């Protein structure tokens, strides 16, 4: 090879080394697609942890990149496949929105959760389901009965029973319970255990993915 | 709001309505003629010799 | 309200009547006499490897040798296709790019995507390192296509149902095209760069005058979102690939769909569309992990480019027509002769 | 006897030969399309190659053990087929060990951080492993070209020179020690992986219980197949090699030892059949390519 050709091949090899290093660094990052409704506590979760809002944070020697696609206002079907290889999906649902309306707000939230969970691009992607505003929901469950959101509800009008019923209703939307797991956490204001819950869930997901990549699960 | 959008759509349809359209036969003949003229200069229609092929 | 809707319906009926009147014959019967192109047996000459995530876009250089590609790993790689060498590797501030463009002069590269911003990078910096030269703010929706129109202005389409011609020096939208109803998914600039066609999610293609800024013609017929669009080499016709398994060739002068390119064995959507140098071959990438080379005149499937383990997301043809580069979601670019 | 190693052992060799050659030929057909994106796939490719070579050596055993065209079949099984079978068997064993170590490195993520451990360049180490195995095995075929003293009695060590016999004993002892090192490492690594799996996944849900149960079943199947196939052979290979290169100390134990060695070697050869169902099947790209082609 000529001197120019040798220099070009050397430059290509340097670029290859840099790309390999970048990919090695990126493969250790945990990708978290953040989804929810307007009334969901996505903003509070982001604050405690233009088209896409990227939040990078390190927890227990794990680097997480959380991508919020709120405000896109476009057709999800044209860009949701960009998150096909995402490590996990954090879906936020406002519990207090069971009594609210835009069609009930919680019904629209359930529809969005079912669409995200049961679409082709997230067949095996795990979902951390945050049920925010548990304090406001507990305060308002004593006056507004849960029947206005779930007419089929027959349990007692207590906070624990209603919260478990809502969580079970959201978990029953999983059409691949054998392969995909939904981690439900009751987030709220002044809650410091949400990031730890995300860390534990993504640790489980990472162990599952490592077992799958090893031909062991 | 709705009235303005409807008026804009009507104006656009009127603009796109009074245009000169040629017959489909003539346009297809022109397209075929363009394909025939540049047939020898298309390296994908016929394989270029490996001597003249930069991707050999 | 009601009167305006009635007038719009009457205008649409008049347009359809004029189109039916000017459709005396069909492209299939006119090209029925010509001999078939035969079987296309293009083979993979080069495999550009180095991308680590799904490749979403590629664009050939006007020298038909350098080739830019965009990957979801936040990388914009400029390849020397002849030697497979990597000329440049630009780290993107946003890894969610879905389009990339190469300046006709070769001095700049455009990229963009879910960040709603078109980034213009200068490759010919005196310092020897590629740095972003401009960031175009606007497009409240994701930016799906960008095409350089000389070195100072660029046409970009986005997911806010609008296109925009930007002046790169000032960074401001010189012109805005606001006729589409669905998300605009693809752009194609005419060889003279005076007109451009945009296909959108409303199953519609629109022809825009760059200088005038208004929509000249609107083309329908597709039953689903149009993902790819490409001008014929003559510039008097274009091809659209959509979410249904059919491509469609429309003609500007006739204002009608000339041809359809579909098969029963094909049920997946179409991601990329390109013509050969003569326009006789129409190359379309599909979701079934392949590319189909159709006889654009005869609508016959001339050949199949297979070798991508994932969906073919993008493909282009060199300006001299020597090769076809197809990128895929399997993080691989394949050059074919 | 006469109806054990001539009328029964060849039949079981034929059964394992067919049930290994079919699966391994299909696996080699599939693996040429599967890219080597990870060291696990590379080791599976090498294991496919080794198992195919073993299955190709099997017909020579079957025939020559059962019957001879010329005595050339028997002297050839001593000379060529057996050496290739043994070298491919030990290649498979050490590649099982390498797979175990990469699984440990990935799943466990051990305290070897700041050390590269086994990441990338696994083609080079695979090549040097093949080269070390063939460096051990080549003298066992080059040195065994002696004349045949008795035409119908052809013991594989009688066809072997003084240096040949010395290196036969050395290679056996070395290969048994290599297998035991790989076996201890495999047990340690799979115990560590099972410990890593035991932690986490505390949800009592379908997904967590399923992943724990499937991973533990796969690990137990791997370890159990490894044990049943190889431990009986290598706990009796040293006494049998002593019996081969022996000062006169035995009369009939030299026969029960040879039956034991033949049956334990048949156990070890059954891994050519038990390998796809525990290693290749669980490989996601291999299974995906097979489901795309075999439908
Ligand atoms: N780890 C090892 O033991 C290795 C051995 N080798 C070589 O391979 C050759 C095979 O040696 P061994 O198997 O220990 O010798 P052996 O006396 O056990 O039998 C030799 C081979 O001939 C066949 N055979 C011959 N007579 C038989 C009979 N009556 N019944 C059933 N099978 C019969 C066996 O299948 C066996 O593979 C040796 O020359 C050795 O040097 C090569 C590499 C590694």
């Amino acid at each position: 090879l000529s001197a120019e050709d040798k220099a070009a091949v050397e430059r290509s090899k340097m670029i290859d080394r840099n790309l390999r290093e970048d990919g090695e660094k990126a493969a250790r990052e945990v990708k978290l697609l953040l989804l929810g409704a307007g009334e969901s506590g996505k903003s509070t979760i982001v604050k405690q942890m233009t088209g896409i809002v990227e939040t990078h944070f390190t927890f227990k020697d794990l680097h997480f990149k959380m991508f919020d696609v709120g405000g896109q206002r476009s057709e999800r079907k044209k860009w949701i496949h960009c998150f096909e290889g995402v490590t996990a999906i954090i879906f936020c649902v406002a519990l207090s929105d069971y009594d609210l309306v835009l069609m009930n707000r919680m019904h629209e939230s359930m529809k969005l959760f079912d669409s995200i969970c049961n679409n082709k691009w997230f067949t095996d992607t795990s979902i951390i389901l945050f049920l925010n505003k548990k304090d406001l929901f507990e305060e308002k469950i004593k006056k507004s009965p849960l029947t206005i959101c779930y007419p089929e509800y027959a349990g007692s009008n207590t906070y624990e029973e209603a919260a478990a019923y809502i969580q079970c209703q959201f978990e029953d939307l999983n059409k691949r319970k054998d392969t995909k797991e939904i981690y439900t956490h009751f987030t709220c204001a002044t809650d410091t255990k949400n990031v730890q819950f995300v860390f534990d869930a993504v640790t489980d997901v990472i162990i599952k993915n490592n077992l799958k990549d090893c031909g062991l699960f | 709001a709705s009235i303005a959008q409807a008026r804009k759509l009507v104006e656009q349809l009127k603009m796109e309505a009074n245009i000169d359209r040629i017959k489909v036969s003539k346009a297809a003949a022109d397209l075929m003629a363009y394909c025939e003229a540049h047939a020898k200069e298309d390296p994908l229609l016929t394989p270029v010799p490996a001597s003249e092929n930069p991707f050999r | 309200l009601d009167q305006l809707r009635q007038e719009a319906e009457q205008l649409k009926n008049q347009i359809r009547d004029a189109r039916k009147a000017c459709a005396d014959a069909t492209l299939s019967q006119i090209t029925n006499n010509i001999d078939p192109v035969g079987r296309i047996q293009m083979r993979t000459r080069r495999t550009l490897r180095g991308h680590l995530a799904k490749i979403y876009a590629m664009h050939w250089g006007t020298d038909s040798r350098l080739l830019v590609s965009a990957s979801q790993d936040g990388k914009l790689i400029i390849w020397d296709s002849y030697t497979t060498n990597k000329v440049h590797a630009i780290p993107l501030r946003s890894s969610w790019v879905m389009t990339c463009a190469y300046a006709p002069s070769g001095n700049y590269v455009a990229c963009g995507g879910l960040d709603n911003i078109c980034s213009i990078y200068n490759l010919k910096t005196r310092e020897g390192n590629v740095r972003v030269s401009r960031e175009l703010a606007g497009h409240t929706g994701y930016l799906s296509c960008c095409r350089f129109l000389d070195d100072n202005q660029i046409v970009t389409s986005s997911g806010d149902t609008t296109c925009a011609l930007w002046d790169i020096e000032t960074g401001q939208q010189t012109t805005t095209f606001t006729g589409h109803t669905g998300d605009v998914m693809s752009l194609s600039l005419a060889p003279d760069t005076r007109l451009f066609v945009s296909g959108a999610c409303d199953a519609s293609a629109k022809l825009w005058d760059v200088r005038e800024g208004m929509c000249r013609q609107t083309f329908t017929g597709h039953e689903s979102d149009i993902n790819a669009i490409c001008f014929f080499p003559n510039g008097n016709a274009f091809a659209t690939g959509s979410d249904d398994a059919t491509c469609r060739l429309f003609d500007l002068r006739a204002d009608q769909e000339l041809m359809t390119y579909s098969h029963d064995n094909i049920i997946c959507g179409i991601t990329s569309v390109s013509f050969s140098k003569s326009g006789r071959l129409l190359l379309a990438g599909y979701d079934d992990f392949n590319c189909n080379v159709w006889d654009a005149l005869k609508a016959d499937r001339a050949g199949v480019l297979a070798g991508h383990d994932n969906r073919v997301s993008c493909l282009g043809v060199t300006d001299d027509g020597m090769a076809v580069a197809t990128g895929s979601w399997d993080s691989f670019l394949k050059i074919w002769n | 006897n006469l109806l054990i190693t001539q009328q029964i052992i060849p039949v079981l060799y034929c059964m394992v030969f067919i049930a290994g050659i079919l699966l391994n030929g299909v696996s080699g057909w599939i693996f040429f399309y599967v890219p080597s994106s990870k060291s696990f796939i590379i080791y599976l490719k090498n294991i496919v190659i080794a198992d195919f070579v073993m299955s190709l050596t099997f017909p020579f055993k079957i025939l020559g053990d059962s019957g001879l065209g010329p005595w050339q079949l028997n002297v050839f099984v001593c000379r060529v087929s057996a050496v290739l079978f043994y070298v491919n068997m030990y290649v498979s064993i050490v590649f099982f060990g390498l797979i175990s170590f990469d699984r440990y490195y990935k799943i466990v993520k051990p305290l070897w951080t700041s050390f590269i451990q086994s990441v990338s360049y696994s083609k080079l180490l695979s090549v040097i492993v093949w080269m070390l195995m063939l460096l051990l095995a080549v003298p066992n075929i080059i040195l065994t070209n002696q004349s045949v003293r008795e035409v119908t009695q052809i013991k594989c060590i009688e066809l072997k020179s003084e240096l040949g016999r010395k290196w036969h004993k050395a290679s056996n002892y070395i290969f048994v020690a290599i297998f035991w090192i790989v076996f201890l490492l495999l047990i340690v690594f799979y115990t560590a992986i099972t410990k890593k799996i035991f932690k986490s996944h505390l949800k009592s849900s379908r997904n967590s219980t399923s992943v724990k149960k499937k991973s533990s079943r796969n690990i137990f199947s791997i370890v159990f197949v490894f044990f049943v196939c190889f431990v009986p052979y290598h706990i009796a290979r040293i006494p049998y090699t002593k019996s081969q290169t022996e000062a006169h100390y035995s009369c009939q134990s030299k026969e029960i030892l040879r039956y034991m060695k033949e049956f334990t070697l048949l156990l070890s050869a059954a891994n050519v059949c038990l390998d796809p169902i525990i290693y290749f099947f669980l490989c996601q790209p291999f299974r995906e390519i097979l489901c795309k082609k075999l439908h």
